[PDB]
């Protein structure tokens, strides 16, 4: 009775997730990551478009799926 | 230079929100089941609220 | 009243936490003999003494086809019927005979919790354990020697739980 | 023929009686001393009621 | 061991053994957090 064969294998080693992860959330005291980070009267054109581009995309730190990027330092916005 | 005398008004707006008054000793969120919730007086008796 | 035949104290249960709340003398089952003579009064006192004897003592002494979970289920290990498996050629249509594997299915169905609990008490065990307790000579000691379990507003570790915080 | 649209109103009148909710495990009247009223749970322990 | 590490304490600062890595566009990812 071992279920390791069902899991994805990360190379001679099953990819067993942390057992400490079973959901629990309520009104106060429960906070989850990935927060809400974010005819022109004004013709600047430029920053405007750029800003719209920014508005449609993303950035944060626990986004560590895969890799952070080369040489390093550990930072915030936890 | 010819400004008239003035009186200040202050007001604040807070929408899309709910005021909260947690039932905890120090108002902190020390967990879902607040200690005052487990306080024996509130747990083994009856009371009236006004 | 009398420090020798006392009206018993009856516990109060808190269902929610499982602990036992404060108790109190029984106040719903008293007998009003205030209109009786010495004969019946002695008889009633003897009856209450008999009741107390019953309580003390009680308390002190008395502390194939497995059923599955109420509907038995049969059990077969080599009941495999559809021996085919779809290789490159075959194409198996709808199928399936639900059978409980003897070791895997049943044992996985009847495992207990991973680690046993440590906390409050359920109703049945409370009934079996917390009989009414007879307090013979009430509060006869120095301060601090009294049974504090009786006061519902008393916490075992932090003494005298201040109500209202 | 010229009947108009209508709805339905239903009520019951019971006079001269008392609603009864016997303290029995199956509501039956098996005796003066109801079976649930002598059960160990409601005979030794003391419980609040709402 | 290694003495070539930043030391934030008397104890060295060393990451996880398992740190070497991969991703193919594929979706051979679409995988979870560092946590």
């Amino acid at each position: 009775i071992n279920f390791a064969s069902l899991a994805p294998r990360h190379g001679s080693r099953p990819f067993m997730g942390n057992w400490q992860d079973i959901g629990t959330s309520n009104m106060s005291g429960g906070a989850f990551s990935w927060g809400s980070l974010w005819k022109a009267w004004n013709s600047s054109t430029g920053q405007m478009l750029r800003d719209k581009l920014k508005e449609q995309n993303f950035q944060q730190k626990v986004v560590d799926g895969l890799a952070s990027g080369i040489s390093g330092v550990v930072d915030l916005a936890n | 230079k010819t400004a008239v005398d003035s009186i200040t008004q202050k007001k604040f707006l807070c929408d899309r929100t709910l005021w909260r008054i947690p039932f905890s000793s120090n108002f902190m969120s020390m967990g879902a089941l607040t200690d005052l919730g487990q306080n024996l007086l509130y747990a083994n008796s009856a009371h009236a609220l006004d | 009243m009398s420090k020798e035949i006392p009206t018993p104290y009856m516990w109060s249960y808190q269902p929610q936490m499982g602990l036992a709340a404060g108790a109190a003398q029984d106040y719903s089952t008293r007998i009003n003999y205030m209109s009786a003579g010495p004969h019946m009064i002695s008889r009633v006192n003897g009856i209450r003494a008999h009741r107390n004897r019953i309580l003390l003592e009680q308390a002190a002494i008395t502390t194939l086809t497995i059923r599955g979970r109420g509907i038995q289920l049969n059990d077969e290990s080599v009941s495999s019927s559809l021996g085919l498996r779809p290789d490159g050629t075959f194409q198996i249509g709808g199928a399936g005979r639900p059978s409980f594997t003897p070791r895997q299915a049943i044992l996985t169905l009847q495992t207990s919790s991973s680690e046993p609990r440590s906390g409050g008490i359920g109703t049945l065990q409370f009934i079996e354990e917390f009989v009414p307790s007879v307090y013979f000579n009430p509060f006869s000691g120095p301060p601090g020697h009294y049974p504090d379990q009786f006061i519902p507003n008393f916490d075992a570790v932090k003494d005298s739980a201040d109500g209202y915080d």
